[PDB]
């Protein structure tokens, strides 16, 4: 069906410890399959995928050039960002960018995103147009201005509608067997003792992808909201992901409880009784 | 703007391995983990590339092969905590 | 792939 | 028959620290509410008989509220608080420390970490708080409105950071802020 691949980029200046740290890591989905990190004896742009494993040459040269690029703009924007503001030299600061492609139900473009934060905040993004720009903070027109002027959002508009989607396909081909395919969840239930009148009912649900998931709780048909421990969607550590939702329940009243599970992996949904 | 990361202590399969410590929802990026059994931090601690969400707040993952066998915990000192928050790897959560 | 060029903020 | 819970030096010690919680038979069952403590699992029987659960270094693991009871009646609630695990706020006195012989003001904990929760003790003799919100929402900024104040006693100040999803859980204290009152 659908799909998406997009871009992280992170510089991180250090002051006195030489240059600031860069790093790039490549996703199509939640699989990764490059990445690239100034601090590693590789100085090469890495292949984290079996089906980008197969790209030649032509392929690791130019993407080493390019990261290698913007390993460079960045290590100056992370200056240029400290003028905008003026901050001192005792005091690291971080750069963020991220930028991608996503496609509808037919590979066909569903929509183009490209992102910019300076120290943890939204600095400059790409409007959903794409041919403009959402400059929120005031001195971050100065990028503003020489991005909306010197036509980036334009021969950027042609990235992301072109070659970004197209190799998005290419990618999506290649890797037919881990990138179009599902891991359904494997689930189970812990039932932990809180006390005399209390006892927790978790509901787990591992080794599965996409990460995309949800996971409820329906006491007698009755879905729980606010009260339900909820860990954000971790990482397997494997490709796969992980997550589980957990509920506070009247000891001596689990019967009543079923867990919800939906995920693209599965056909139906599966309700899962906690007793029978 | 800085932001304690969240963290996870899990296994990458239950009982019936790896060791895992997912540090998220954090900022800045400098981050310090360690695996460790008994107390004894780890050697070989393997992570993920850096990487973060749309907030912005990264999430990185740090994983060691083991047995579900003594103690065992996360070690995490981000610029947020001021010692180490270790934490134990509760076998359920 | 990856977009080119970057541009400096 | 319910017996008294509290703790020594008291609950709310800063982590690293140690405490104790105390109860009253022989048969003394303990519970953290919420989600089980499997510390209290792990204290000698040696020291059940008498009641008594002792934290060497207290952590945010133990954080959290506890009852005492044996058949009897849950004892009422003990609130456990672990403080300086987070980096510390700053404590601010808008518009300035120095206020005259009665008069309301205003104090900011401010944080550079983000948390939506803040704490506001008044160290100057047993610690007495208040608990705020942040009114921004991009911020984590909270405030208060303090007094009248007076000569005839001293008003100084600290306050914390802590996160409605853990708040067992508190960051260090700030500065002591003090006050200066005039006239």
């Amino acid at each position: 069906g659908s799909h998406s691949m997009r871009y992280f980029f992170t510089s991180v200046s250090r002051p006195g410890r030489g240059e600031p740290r860069f790093i790039a890591v490549g996703y199509v989905d939640d699989t990764q399959f490059v990445r690239f990190d100034s601090d590693a004896a590789s100085q090469r742009m890495e292949p984290r995928a079996p089906w980008i494993e197969q790209e030649g040459p032509e392929y690791w040269d130019g993407e080493t050039r390019k990261v290698k690029a913007h390993s460079q703009t960045h290590r100056v924007d992370l200056g240029t960002l400290r003028g905008y503001y003026n901050q001192s030299e005792a005091g690291s600061h971080t750069v963020q960018r991220m930028y991608g492609c996503d496609v509808g139900s037919d590979w066909r473009f569903l929509r183009g995103y490209h992102q910019y934060a300076y120290d943890g905040k939204d600095y400059i993004a790409l409007k959903e147009d794409l041919r403009s720009w959402t400059a929120a903070d005031m001195a971050a027109q100065t990028t503003k201005h020489k991005w909306e002027a010197a036509h980036v959002a334009e021969q950027l508009r042609a990235y992301l509608e072109g070659t970004c989607v197209e190799w998005l396909r290419r990618y999506l081909e290649n890797g037919k067997e881990t990138l179009q395919r599902t891991d359904a969840p494997k689930t189970h239930m812990t039932h932990h003792a809180v006390s005399d009148h209390e006892a927790t009912l978790r509901c787990w649900a591992l080794s599965f992808y996409p990460a995309e998931i949800t996971l409820t709780w329906q006491r007698d048909g009755e879905d729980q909201t606010q009260d339900t421990e909820l860990v954000e969607t971790r990482p397997a550590g494997d490709g796969t992901f992980q997550k589980w939702a957990a509920v506070v329940v009247p000891s001596g009243q689990e019967q009543r409880y079923t867990c919800h599970v939906q995920h693209e992996g599965l056909p139906k949904p599966l309700t899962l009784r906690w007793e029978p | 703007i800085q932001r304690t990361p969240k963290i996870q202590v899990y296994s990458r399969h239950p009982a019936e391995n790896f060791l895992n410590c997912y540090v998220s929802g954090f900022h800045p990026s400098d981050i310090e983990v360690d695996l460790l059994k008994n107390g004894e931090r780890i050697e070989k601690v393997e992570h993920s590339d850096l990487s973060f969400s749309k907030d912005w707040s990264f999430y990185l993952l740090y994983y060691t092969e083991f047995t579900p066998t003594d103690e065992y915990a996360c070690r995490v000192n981000h610029v947020t905590l001021s010692q180490p928050k270790i934490v134990k790897w509760d076998r359920d959560m | 792939i990856l977009k080119e060029p970057v541009h400096g903020v | 028959p319910k017996p008294t819970l509290w703790a020594e030096p008291g609950s709310v010690i800063t982590q690293g620290s140690p405490v104790t919680l105390r109860c009253q038979t022989q048969e003394y069952r303990l519970y953290r509410e919420k989600k089980t403590a499997p510390w209290i699992t792990r204290i000698p029987q040696e020291l059940v008989k008498k009641g008594q659960f002792p934290i060497p270094s207290i952590t945010w693991e133990h954080a959290g509220r506890y009852r005492c009871y044996y058949r009897s009646e849950s004892s009422d609630p003990l609130e456990l608080v672990v403080t300086g695990a987070y980096i510390k706020p700053t404590l601010s006195a808008q518009p300035s420390p120095v206020v005259n012989s009665g008069g309301n003001v205003t104090l900011q904990c401010d944080s550079q970490v983000a948390f939506d929760g803040f704490i506001l003790c008044k160290e100057g003799e047993h610690p007495q708080c208040l608990n705020s919100q942040p009114h921004a929402r991009g911020s984590s900024r909270a405030i208060f409105s303090v007094g009248p104040v007076s000569p005839s006693r001293r008003w100084w100040y600290r306050c914390y950071a802590y996160d409605s999803n853990s708040p067992y859980e508190w960051s260090l204290p700030s500065d002591l802020l003090e006050l200066l009152v005039l006239g």
